[PDB]
């Protein structure tokens, strides 16, 4: 196939072999392939909110096959694990969850597609690919956290901890 | 400490031990089989001027375009191995099991033996 | 030493001791020859282990 | 078990509306595309000039000899030039990772 | 209505390769057609 | 024989070291996973039942040096040795496939023949350590 | 058969074997076979790639297909018919004979537990709807190309 | 004599290095056990801590488990990366529970 | 367009009403079409259906915008920083100047 | 070819290498080196590299290399006769004129085949 | 016919002082779009000849 | 001369290792900081031998 | 009757090809039995070298220096508007429905299409999710409070 995901796009194994002297064989699904990506052609659009939710489904998968890879070239393993990644994007999708438009799935798929490319051949920085990957409520785990918000506003609402901390500076 | 006709010809025979004891790899061989040409060439310079024979000083060259004939088919043996989907570490190019190498572990190109 | 790398180095190593032998014998023109001509042949299998 | 007129066994369609009734059809139309039977094998047909042993059929060439195996990822490369939606992992993209 | 004269896919091309030229210049000459080429 | 419990790794060490078993299992669990307490269960009723194998219970969460210095990836982590060097491993809890490769190692121990002076018990990691050297530590040489 | 007189002729596809393949593409294949023939000359007449078969089946004289297999035969000439058989069918099949497993252990290839030679099958009434993996056979001799 | 039950040849050697323990035939079509395969998807499961273990239904779907849509496809990639295989899309998407899942990997001779 | 047969100048407009702002894509046909069509896309979020590389053009990594939109402020919605807890550049929300 | 005394060149040679160093060395002082993620990472015009180890050439020109090798052989074969091109003879003239024929011939093989450019 | 080609701008005016689009028609664009289809089979040095024979400005193609 | 088509160009047949790229392309960018791409053009570059394979023009890194 | 239609169609066809066939002249029926005796001994460059030949090539090493302008400068064909608007664009897959059940679990999960339609039907709008970003302690305490 000619295409990025093609089954022929593998690094191979060997100078002088592909996988072993009996078979043939690479890994593209988890790492990067052996050619760079010169075209993504588009989604086949689709007529149902069924197909849209595949493509979504599949495209998430695509993603979660390839984050222990992200997270070993960027060095950013320590600040989430694989699943903790994983879920955090999933988060990013739940949030993305009430999409009704066909069309406009594809489209978002397309976009995803493109920067998890980014992300898997160093086009994007660790620090910037991240925060699609970052905690929601839950602090990253490479670092100390400061829990003096938790404690000082112990069980008080969210008004509260908004209203004691303000919107705007207080010096002007 | 070793006169050198007893050395040359004794380090000679190391050579060919030597290409033999190391892996089988083409280019390892390949590298040897050079050294065990010059390994010749020098033994053959060393008869000649305890001999006085200038016809063993000509071995000298006549070595070093042989070793160069068979260097220059040894490259383009080691360039063949590529289209033939051939590990130059030959070792790996049968399912034989032998303990000198750690990892050596070829399975059948199957998911599953048994279905159901 | 399996490393090719390392395996050619030390190839080229017995290569400059044989010329040193062979001065050392006192036959210098044969040192020179042997080592133009398997420097050359060094430098190319240098370049076919990069490949 | 009883069997139809092919050597096939005897059994029960999916269901109308269902979308793998839809998706039958849909191959079926797919395999008549390349002289493929419902075996999902080049059958026999007209012979093409050029082409060695490969025969045409009616609603489209095949692209083997008659009674050979139809390959699915011919199929893809042929029918879909340089599209894919997805990376999909069908068994020889898992077998090769599995050998990687 | 009569078949139409067979016209092959290398035609139609901006440029004739050397074969190209042979096939269509057959009976004929590169000076007969073309006219005298000078350096 | 019967179960020796540690929640230290380095007491756990050097017991096993001084003892030098010629065969041993090694059960390390975490508290993390459910299934150790009939691990647990199981480990006891095979020990008596075994009196070629110096069975040693350590609990990973108490010593955690203990699960990089025995390369546990999961637990529970039923782990055979013979004369210190790894021979099988069971990275679940079933007590027939436990007492199967215990039976195993045990006969292919009987089977063997060691040289005189050969035959002497080693640490866990000087076999990793050996091939390290033979092995990761050139590669590290030549690539960093 | 038994048939009697004035019977009318029994359907093809009521006496047809049905061997499920997995090429080495990893694709499902669905094949027929009849009893009293080979899995090699099955394979051979369905066209089904992945089978080398260098020596066409062996000896045509104190065949391995036979029953019993008499003593004096020379077993498979090559290692290149080999399927992996599913388990009930591997098992229905029994334990090999010790020239084919000399063969299949002599083979440049991996093989497997469940592995057979094909041209050593003889397909039987019940090999209905058997499963069969087919990995690449290797080449053995300059002609397996020509 | 010529025992023909005696079936060894050199070609038939399966002593490797890397097992002190000898394999019990040159094929490498050693499926892991059960408990293990349980051991490392508990461990995998226990990443997604939503999920009690201690009363763990292998029967049981994973919408009752308490695994979403991304859930499941998360927890079926993690799993994966544990055993170091692809699952095919049919099988992937046919999942139901971790019972099939296991059996699925069972079956499976290149899990590690 | 431009004809240089008839020495003339087209310029065909499509309506786009549809709230995902669909459209066909002209760049199996006109090799133009690929960078323009991507720049079209990426700047307006047109979604150009049949199109041979949909991969942004001009716009940052990892980021999800169609600048060139009335809605859209110039002065976007994050900024460029460096981290020194990061010891690497950032991406911020921006408190821009304004005249 | 050089004796000893070359020898010991050499070894004056690894001396002035070492002054070089203490030169290095006292420049050394005169700085301070902050560490830095990216300080001390392969440059690739300002991103960073996808590749560390497998960085592998395609080396098109191995027909060039192992003509190189046989052409310097056969130099190396001519330079004796015309070290001591006075004394030639009859028998000397023809041998040296045969051998550059047969070198002109093989180069004029390896262009026949287009051997001698770049392959794809 | 700016130095590089046809340097277009296409603007609509709805009236105000402010235009409410100016589009950008650059020649190097163009240019440097047509550079994998011409530079594809040639060397390095063959390709930095190519970068440099489009005459292609960076300010055009951004913008 | 003679034909040497066949040593200019290397088709990719499905599955076919021979026709495949048996090798890790060099995937070097002609990065912004590089005297021949005026300093704001990562030319994603994938080249086998020095020869210009595949092209990805990464442009907008002056875009305003 | 599609059968007996389609035997008709194909008879037709074949009787066209034998047309084809046996109408030539001497000439070229020496012709092919030349060309027939030249296929057996072809390679598979000379194979390539046809196929090239009627692709429009090169075929010296002058018309080499321009392998481009027809190798790879001649843009592809735009796809056809019917390919654009098919019914599905699924990859392509063996129809496994006489096959036994060990290999339809590894066909496309009808039973998933099914399952999402009803549920897309039961949902045509729903509200949108709100993930929230309010400071909590982690699940898991592992990297604030491991020592080894
Ligand atoms: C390696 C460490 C250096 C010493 C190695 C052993 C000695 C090698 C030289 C022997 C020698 O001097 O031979 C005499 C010859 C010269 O002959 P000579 O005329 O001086 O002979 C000595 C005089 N008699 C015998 C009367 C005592 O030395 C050479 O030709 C040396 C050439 C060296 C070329 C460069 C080598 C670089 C190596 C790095
Ligand atoms: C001719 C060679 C002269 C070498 C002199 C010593 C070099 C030196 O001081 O290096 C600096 C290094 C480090 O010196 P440093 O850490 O004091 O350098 C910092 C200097 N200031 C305060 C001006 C920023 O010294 C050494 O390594 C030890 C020197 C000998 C004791
Ligand atoms: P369940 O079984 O839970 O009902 O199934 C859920 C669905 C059906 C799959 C789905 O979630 C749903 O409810 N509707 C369909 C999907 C939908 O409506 N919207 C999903 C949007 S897809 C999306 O926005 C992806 C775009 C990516 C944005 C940027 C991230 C790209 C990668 C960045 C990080 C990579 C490297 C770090
Ligand atoms: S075909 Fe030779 S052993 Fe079966």
């Amino acid at each position: 196939m000619n295409h990025y995901w093609g089954s022929s796009n593998t690094i191979p194994a060997s100078s002088t072999q592909n996988n072993n002297y009996f078979s043939g064989g690479g890994n593209n699904v988890t790492i990067r392939g052996n050619e760079i990506m010169e075209r993504l052609p588009s989604q086949t659009p689709s007529q149902n909110m069924v197909q849209a939710s595949m493509k979504t489904l599949r495209f998430y998968r695509k993603f979660c096959r390839l984050i222990p890879f992200i997270l070993r070239i960027h060095n950013i393993g320590t600040k989430f694990t694989a699943q903790q990644a994983m879920i955090n994007f999933g988060n990013y999708i739940r949030e993305r969850n009430h999409y009704r438009d066909p069309g406009l799935i594809d489209h978002r798929i397309q976009l995803g597609y493109e920067l998890l490319y980014e992300a898997e051949m160093h086009f994007s920085q660790h620090t910037i690919l991240m925060q699609y990957l970052s905690p929601y409520n839950t602090p990253l785990s490479d670092r100390g956290y400061s829990y003096l918000e938790k404690v000082k506003y112990g069980n008080k609402s969210k008004f509260l901890q908004g209203f004691y901390k303000g919107n705007k500076p207080t010096e002007f | 400490m070793l006169t050198w006709i007893s050395f040359w010809s004794l380090i000679f025979w190391l050579i060919l031990i030597i290409l033999v004891l190391k892996p089988k790899n083409f280019i390892s061989i390949l590298f040897m089989s050079e050294l065990t040409w010059l390994a010749l060439y020098c033994l053959s310079l060393l008869f000649g001027a305890i001999y006085c024979d200038i016809t063993l000083l000509s071995i000298s060259f006549f070595i070093l375009g042989v070793a160069g004939l068979e260097f220059s088919f040894g490259i383009l043996i080691a360039i063949l191995y590529k289209n033939l989907n051939e590990s130059l570490n030959t070792d790996l190019n049968n399912n034989n099991n032998n303990q000198n190498i750690f990892d050596k572990n070829f399975k059948t190109p199957l998911e599953k033996i048994n279905w159901q | 030493n399996n490393n090719l790398y390392y395996i050619l180095l030390y190839i080229f190593l017995e290569i400059v001791f044989f010329g040193l032998f062979l001065c050392l014998y006192q036959l210098e023109l044969f040192t020179g020859f042997l080592w133009v001509a398997e420097f050359a042949i060094v430098f190319i299998a240098v370049v076919l282990l990069f490949y | 078990r009883r069997r139809s007129v092919d050597g096939n066994a005897i059994r029960q369609p999916h269901k109308v509306g269902t979308y793998a009734a839809e998706k039958q059809r849909l191959l079926a139309e797919e395999r008549a595309k390349f002289n493929v039977d419902h075996l999902g094998r080049y059958k026999g047909g007209l012979p093409v000039k050029g082409k060695g042993s490969i025969r045409k059929g009616i609603h489209g060439e095949g692209f083997g000899a008659p009674s050979h195996a139809h390959d699915a990822l011919i199929h893809q490369i042929k029918q879909s030039k340089d599209t894919m939606d997805y990376q999909n992992i069908t068994n020889e993209v898992a077998q090769n990772f599995a050998n990687h | 209505s009569p078949a139409p004269p067979t016209i092959g896919q290398v035609e139609l091309e901006p440029f004739k390769f050397n074969h190209e030229r042979d096939q269509l210049i057959y009976g004929y000459t590169m000076e007969e057609l073309y006219g005298k080429k000078f350096g | 024989s019967r179960v020796r419990s540690f929640n230290d790794f380095k007491a756990a060490k050097t017991y096993i070291d001084t003892l030098k078993p010629k065969l041993a299992c090694l059960y390390f669990r975490a508290d993390w996973n459910p299934l150790c307490e009939q691990a647990d269960k199981d480990f006891d009723k095979l020990s008596d039942t075994h009196l070629e194998y110096e069975f040693v219970k350590i609990d990973i969460d108490k010593a955690p040096q203990a699960k990089g210095y025995f390369a546990v990836r999961c637990e529970p982590e039923f782990l055979l040795l013979c004369l210190g060097q790894e021979m099988t491993r069971q990275t679940g809890q079933n007590q027939r496939n436990l007492e199967h490769r215990l039976f195993k190692v045990q006969e292919y121990v009987k089977g063997l023949n060691f040289p005189a002076g050969m035959d002497t018990y080693e640490e866990f990691h000087e076999q990793y350590m050996a091939e390290h050297t033979q092995l990761d530590k050139e590669i590290n040489e030549w690539a960093r | 058969h038994h048939h009697h007189a004035g019977d009318q002729a029994d359907r093809v596809a009521d006496k047809i074997i049905w061997i499920n393949i997995q090429n080495r593409i990893g694709q499902f294949e669905r094949i027929s076979a009849f009893e009293g023939e080979s899995l090699l000359e099955a394979l051979q007449r369905n066209k089904v790639a992945g089978i080398v078969a260098t020596c066409e089946g062996g000896e045509d004289i104190n065949t391995m297909l036979e029953k019993p297999i008499d003593p004096v035969t020379y077993g498979p000439f090559c290692s290149s018919c080999q399927v992996v058989v599913s388990n009930p069918w591997r098992n229905k099949m029994g334990n090999l004979h010790y020239l084919e497993e000399r063969n299949l252990v002599r083979s440049s290839y991996p093989t497997t537990e469940n592995s057979r030679l094909a041209c050593c099958i003889l397909v039987e009434k019940w090999m209905n709807e058997m499963i069969i993996s087919i990995p690449q056979n290797p080449n053995s001799v300059y002609e397996d190309n020509m | 004599f010529q025992d023909n039950q005696d079936r060894s040849r050199v070609e038939t050697n399966s002593a490797t290095w890397a097992h002190n323990l000898p394999k019990e035939n040159k094929f490498n079509t050693e499926t892991l056990e059960k408990q293990e395969v349980e051991s490392r998807i508990l461990k995998v499961l226990s990443n997604f801590e939503q999920v009690n273990l201690k009363n763990l239904r292998w029967e049981q779907n994973f919408k009752k488990l308490g695994l979403d849509s991304l859930d499941q496809t998360a927890l079926l990639a993690s799993i994966e990366h544990e055993f170091t295989i692809l699952f095919p899309d049919g099988v992937f998407e046919g999942f139901e529970n971790l019972e099939q899942v296991v059996n699925y990997i069972l079956k499976n001779i290149n899990a590690v | 367009y431009y004809n240089y047969f008839l020495k003339s100048k087209l310029t065909l407009f499509i309506i786009l009403n549809n709230l995902n702002k669909s459209i066909d894509s002209i760049d199996r046909i006109f090799a133009n079409a690929n960078w323009l069509e991507r720049e079209t896309s990426e700047m307006y979020g047109i979604n150009y259906k049949w199109k041979i590389d949909t991969r942004k053009l001009l716009l940052d990594y990892s980021k999800i915008e169609n600048p060139m939109l009335k809605e859209f402020q110039s002065e976007g919605t994050q900024d460029a920083f460096y981290n020194i807890f990061e010891n690497q550049v950032v991406v911020l929300k921006n408190e821009t100047v304004e005249l | 070819m050089g004796d000893a005394v070359v020898i010991h060149l050499i070894q004056n040679v690894l001396i002035f290498g070492i002054i070089f160093w203490l030169l290095t060395w006292g420049a050394e002082y005169f700085y301070t080196v902050k560490q830095q993620l990216t300080k001390k990472q392969f440059y690739e015009c300002g991103f960073k590299s996808i590749s560390e180890l497998n960085i592998q050439i395609n080396f098109n020109f191995f027909m060039l290399a192992v003509f190189l090798i046989l052409y310097d052989v056969e130099f190396t074969f001519l330079f004796p006769v015309l070290f001591n091109f006075s004394m030639f003879s009859t028998t000397e003239l023809f041998l040296a004129f045969f051998f550059i024929f047969l070198i002109l011939v093989s180069l004029l093989y390896d262009w026949l085949n287009n051997v001698l450019s770049w392959s794809a | 016919e700016s130095p590089k080609g046809e340097f277009g701008v296409s603007m609509l005016s709805d009236g105000s002082n402010k235009p409410y689009k100016c589009k950008v028609r650059s020649p190097a664009l163009h240019h440097l779009q047509v550079l994998p289809k011409i530079g594809k089979g040639h060397f390095l040095a063959d390709l930095v000849a190519l970068v440099g024979t489009v005459d292609i400005v960076f300010g055009e193609i951004d913008r | 001369m003679n034909r040497s088509i066949f040593q200019l160009w290397k088709p990719e047949s499905p599955r076919s290792n021979v026709n495949s790229k048996q090798i890790k392309t060099m995937n070097v960018n002609f990065g912004p900081q590089h005297p021949a791409a005026h300093g704001v053009l990562r030319l994603i570059l994938q080249l086998n031998g020095e020869i210009a394979e595949r092209f990805d023009p990464h442009i907008g890194l002056l875009h305003r | 009757r599609q059968v007996l239609q389609e035997h008709h169609q194909e008879c037709v066809q074949l009787a066209r090809i034998h047309a084809e066939e046996t109408e030539k002249s001497f000439r070229e029926v020496l012709n092919d039995f030349d060309r027939i005796t030249a296929e057996a001994e072809y390679d598979h460059e000379s194979l390539a070298l046809q196929k090239m030949r009627d692709l429009g090539f090169p075929m010296e090493g002058e018309e080499e220096e321009y392998i481009e302008q027809r190798v790879f400068m001649r843009e592809q064909l735009p796809p056809l508007e019917s390919e654009f608007w098919k019914k599905n664009y699924d990859p392509y897959e063996q129809d496994l429905f006489h096959f036994p059940d060990s290999f339809k679990a590894y066909q496309q999960q009808y039973k998933r299409y099914d399952e999402a339609k009803k549920y897309f039907e039961e949902n045509p709008n729903v509200e949108a999710t709100i993930i929230d970003r309010e400071f909590k302690e982690p699940t898991n305490k592992k990297p604030w409070t491991r020592k080894y």
